[PDB]
């Protein structure tokens, strides 16, 4: 081993703990995949916890990141994003993949919610949704399930 | 039956009942042990293709249990006998330190596994259920310290106990004297046994609460982690039991009169196997039940 | 009077070039090579497994140098690596986490990625200052993007799921030509040897060939039951080879203009995701949904070894130019390195 | 553009205590390792001290050790030089040098403009048998280097390289491992050898060509320089 | 009238597409297994090298 592989092998183990960092601050988020029929009342959701390609959100609740990826817009076949969010912890419909959750949503495990006055209901039983496909990840993390 | 060891007084028997019943299921421990450990090591290194952080406790826990496996044939042969170790004076050290620590790192990991999946399910979002494998590998080797360093006393003892002509080899002898050793049992027991406890009921009641028990998949789990709690409580209470009359034996009647302590000793020895048949039960219910 | 004569034009033209086919269709190639040994069974080992990838990789490339490789992840990182001492080069931030290609400039001076924001985008590697800045951003495909090959340090070829395929001058940053055949969404490309042509598979399971020049489909290859996922030039580039969702394999060659081989086996049912040759053109080899590669000899359509190290579904794997290796990625988020 | 700009000395007196402060602009400061490179009047380069990218490894010649310490500030991209005990020998022309190391990359590329520090009164050794060679202008030149043990490596790069220093200027880099051609010089500059003997090659001499020549191991630390060559018209 | 310009432009492009030679299937296939042998010594993946001339060991 040589000097300038010492000091290749310093930069790769710098850009090692760069990308640790990254991913730390990454893993205390989560990625949510949005479907809806584009004109079906979905909108009014997407505002209530608000507050080409597919719309991404940001919105925080308790310590917790959630992204919002919206993908009524594209008019591309249903299919063809599958292999590449394959990952996502669950999917949310709004109403007018082995195992993977569905939240489903009233505007007016399958987990459903008629839609409340108040967007804090929804932002509650949205999260106690990804709480258990969460728990059930770190169970099979585990071996027990 | 009485014989002192350098300051404690000590009753030692050698009872024929030693020889009648503890050989053969020792044999079956050791046979079916070997054969489940040796599957679950083969199957931890070769064909996994996945390691993460339990996996990692999973197969300390394997390496604890094949450790003392591979040590009972010994204990074997000292049974047949009736307390008749031939060996020499280092390979008996080398016994009770190994089934001692080994025992103890059981315990502990036993107890990891189980502060894992109460992080994993009433914490779910906790900085603990994504720990790196370098900082699994770390704790792992940090709690192997903690089992050596207590177990260190037995390693720096001289252990060829002459009774007689029997060379006894026994680390549990009824002595008027609280050493580390009973402690560091008691502890064994009851410490691991509370957080054993409390995060079994703690992870039931919050897979109930949340309505989670539905599944087919984690009622299993819920019975395999009722199981693990009845399996530990089976195999190490006895013995604690045991030894706590013998210590309410000893601080009411004293070594004055040893013949007492022939039935409580011999009862000792009897469910001190159980002890090891958690370690052999240990590859049916933590990996051949993973689904 | 008119659209059922141009459809009936249509047909009998497809009628007459399927006869054509069949007219040349006399030998087999089974049949042929029916009398030559048998390649033996392969085994071939992980050499090298490359960590620090924390999402699953999707997308992999090796260098013209035959040791420096870029991947890309769903974490919105770039990897360039250095494969002989396993450690990296560069770590290029995305500003979409959703990369499904990365292609290595052969001169080595940029490396190329995109996904779904419709863009492949090129990097230069090569700054007076040390880090890699973007150097231009492609824009003007309707759908996302799931292949760019670098024709040179200029040129680029990209496939996209708007069912097109455009090639990009990178200094003007606009489309030179377009290919407009497709029916479905073009999951896949594979430039020849000689940056002359190239095909691309689609979900119409149709398979088509293009001059780079010409900028208009030259041959059509039909014969899969579903989407093809992957696509690879033989050595020589007067054939290719195709997988698809139907797990099958199949072997198709310019010259001749029809299937020659099929690769399938009844212990498979899962589907294809990637594809690539040896330097000889001997060995194919096909990575499957069923968590592994395996081996097939290219002449004789039986299995010859498998790679079997990975914990999930095998997406991309790539041979290097001299053969020495194939890497292969996965969504366990490791990359092996076999030999 | 790139920029190391130097700062600091000038007079010092023997057995004091001084600052050098090298302050870059136009490229990505924390990146790259930094070399500290001193030339006395009329004498060759000499290395001197080396810090890495993230403070991480520091290096120091073994005439400086323990009275020099190299530091940098990564948010302000500033180089330190803390110079103790200084001593007659210490008074140089000091060099603040950009380099960065992964598989191709080119170290020891930029040069800062120098500052001149005046104090008032085992290793790889490269040789340079010549010292002076008077070439008219349009005739091939070769520059020839000897080292003390084979540059070679089990990689197979053998770590030499070339510098030159035009009269009242920094060295520029033009060979990096003793074949690669340096970015933005020209084509007529070529490098061979063989473990340890080794040759710079100049086909047309331009005015531009009039300098002297150094030729540098990279091999280990310290880092070695050896006397340099001039060329006259 | 897009259809059928569609209609007319898919007509010529079969058009075109019918009017290539095409080499019978044996002497592709011929021209393929002679391409495989000649190189077949080239193959590092095929013939495995010795961990001498492995650019890749443990
Ligand atoms: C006879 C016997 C039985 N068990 C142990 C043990 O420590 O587990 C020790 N000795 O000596």
């Amino acid at each position: 081993l040589s000097a300038e592989d010492k000091a290749a092998v310093e930069r790769s183990k710098m850009i090692d703990r760069n990308l640790r960092e990254d991913g730390e601050k990454a893993a205390r988020e989560v990625k949510l995949l949005l479907l809806g029929a584009g004109e079906s009342g979905k909108s009014t959701i997407v505002k209530q916890m608000k507050i080409t390609g597919i719309v991404e959100t940001h919105f925080t609740f308790k310590d917790l990141h959630f992204k919002m990826f919206d993908v009524g817009g594209q008019r591309s076949e249903r299919k063809k994003w599958i292999h590449c969010f394959e990952g996502v912890t669950a999917i949310i419909f709004c109403v007018a993949f082995t195992d993977t959750s569905i939240i489903l949503f009233l505007n007016k495990e399958i987990y459903t919610h008629f839609t409340c006055a108040t967007d804090t209901k929804n932002v509650q039983f949205v999260f106690d949704a990804v709480t258990d496909v969460i728990i059930k990840n770190n169970l099979k993390d585990c071996g027990l399930f | 039956h009485f014989l002192e060891i350098d300051k404690k007084n000590c009753c030692v028997f050698r009872d024929d009942f030693i020889v009648k019943v503890l050989p053969p299921v020792l044999g079956l421990e050791f046979i079916f042990g070997l054969l489940g450990n040796g599957l679950a090591l083969w199957i931890f290194c070769f064909h996994l293709k996945s390691w993460k952080s339990s996996r990692i406790f999973l197969f300390n826990l394997a390496v604890a249990d094949f450790l003392l496996i591979i040590c009972l044939p010994f204990l074997m042969d000292n049974y047949v006998r009736r307390w008749d170790w031939k060996f020499g004076d280092i390979p008996c050290r080398l016994m009770l330190f190994m089934l001692a620590m080994n025992r103890q790192g059981s315990i502990i990991f036993l107890t990891v596994v189980a502060v894992d999946r109460y992080f994993r399910v009433v914490h779910p979002h906790h900085a603990l259920n994504k720990i790196s494998n370098r900082t699994a590998a770390i704790i792992s080797c940090l709690l192997w310290g903690i089992t050596i360093g207590l177990t260190v006393h037995l390693l720096k003892k001289k252990m060829p106990i002459q009774n007689g002509g029997a060379n006894l080899c026994s680390s549990f002898s009824i002595c008027h004297t609280f050493q580390w050793h009973e402690a560091m049992f008691l502890l064994e027991f009851f410490l691991p046994l509370g957080i054993i406890l409390f995060c079994s009921a703690r992870i039931i009641w919050s897979l109930r609460q949340r309505q989670m028990d539905r599944h087919a998949k984690i009622k299993r789990a819920i019975t395999f982690i009722m199981v693990v709690a009845i399996v530990f409580v089976i195999c190490f209470l006895p013995s604690v039991v045991v030894r706590i009359r013998i210590f309410w034996l000893l601080h009411t009647s004293g070594t004055q009169n040893c013949e007492v302590y022939r039935s409580v000793d011999l009862a000792f020895f009897i469910t001190l196997s159980f002890t090891y048949m958690n370690s052999m039960l240990d590859p049916v219910v933590y990996y051949f039940s993973s689904p | 009077s008119e659209l059922d004569q141009l459809r009936q034009e249509a047909e009998q033209l497809k009628n007459q070039i399927r006869d054509a086919r069949k007219a040349c269709a006399d030998a087999t190639l089974s049949q042929i090579t029916n009398n030559i040994d048998p390649v033996g069974r392969i085994q071939m080992r992980t050499r090298r497994t490359l960590r620090g990838h924390l999402a699953k990789i999707y997308a992999m490339h090796w260098g013209t140098d035959s040791r420096l490789l870029v991947s890309a992840s769903q974490d919105g990182k770039l990897i360039i690596w250095d494969s002989y001492t396993t450690n990296k080069v560069h770590a290029i931030p995305l500003r979409s986490s959703w990369v499904m290609t990365c292609a290595y400039a052969p001169s080595g001076n940029y490396v190329a990625c995109g996904g779904l924001d419709n863009i492949c985008s090129i990097y230069n590697l090569k700054t007076r200052e040390g880090n890699v800045r973007v150097s231009r951003e492609l824009a003007g495909h309707t759908g996302y993007l799931s292949c760019c090959r670098f024709l040179d340090d200029n040129q680029i070829v990209t496939s996209s799921g708007d069912t097109t395929c455009a090639l990009w001058d990178i200094e003007t940053g606009q489309q030179t030509t377009t290919f407009t055949g497709h029916t479905g969404d073009v999951m896949s490309l594979s430039l020849a040897p000689d940056t002359r042509l190239f095909v691309s598979g689609a979900c119409d399971a149709s398979a088509k060939l293009w001059d780079v020049r010409e900028g208009m489909c030259r041959q059509t290859f039909t014969g899969h039951e579903s989407d093809i996922n992957a696509i690879c030039f033989f050595p020589n580039g007067n054939a290719f080879a195709t997988g698809s969702d139907d797990a099958t394999c199949r072997l198709f060659d310019l010259r001749a203009d029809q299937e020659l081989m099929t690769y399938s086996h009844d212990n498979i049912i899962c589907g294809i995701t990637s594809v690539s040759f040896s330097k000889s053109g001997r060995l194919l080899l096909a990575g499957y949904d069923d968590f592994n590669c395996n081996v097939w000899d290219a002449l004789k359509a039986d299995r010859a070894g498998v790679l079997a190290g990975h914990d999930n579904r095998v997406s991309c794997l790539g041979v290097t130019d001299d053969g020495m290796a194939v890497a292969t990625g996965s969504w366990d988020s490791f990359l092996k390195i076999w030999n | 553009d790139v920029q190391l700009v130097e700062s600091g000395g000038g007079l010092v007196q023997p057995g004091g205590s001084r600052k050098l402060s090298c302050s870059a602009s136009g490229f990505a400061f924390s990146s790259f390792g930094m070399h500290w490179v001193r030339q006395a009047p009329e004498k060759g380069l000499e290395w001197v001290a080396y810090i890495s990218s993230g403070s991480g490894t520091i290096y120091y010649a073994d005439t400086v050790k323990g009275r020099f310490t190299i530091s940098r500030d990564d948010p302000k991209n500033t180089l330190f030089l803390q110079m103790t005990s200084l001593r007659s020998e210490d008074t140089a022309m000091y060099y603040c040098v950009r380099s960065i190391y992964y598989y191709g990359s080119s170290p020891f590329d930029f040069w800062g403009q120098g500052t001149t520090l005046t104090v008032s009164s085992s290793d790889i050794v490269m040789t340079q048998a010549t010292s002076s060679v008077p070439v008219t202008p349009g005739e091939s030149v070769s520059i020839s280097c000897r080292s003390s043990k084979s540059l070679l490596h089990s990689n197979g790069n053998t770590y030499l390289y070339w510098f030159l220093q035009r009269p009242g200027q920094s060295p520029q880099l033009l060979i990096y491992r003793m074949s690669n051609l340096a970015s933005g010089v020209p084509d007529r500059f070529s490098g061979s050898g063989s473990g340890t003997a080794f040759t710079l090659t100049i086909s047309r001499l331009e005015a531009e060509d009039v300098g002297v020549y150094y030729c540098m191991q990279h091999l280990e630390y310290p880092l070695t320089f050896g006397a340099g060559t001039k060329l006259e018209l | 009238t897009a259809s059928i310009a569609q209609a007319r432009k898919l007509v010529e492009q079969l058009k075109m597409e019918a009017n290539i030679d095409r080499i019978k299937v044996s002497k592709a296939a011929a021209d393929l297994m002679a391409y495989c042998e000649a190189h077949a010594k080239e193959d590092p993946l095929l013939t495995p090298v010795p961990a001498s001339e492995n650019p890749f060991r443990e």
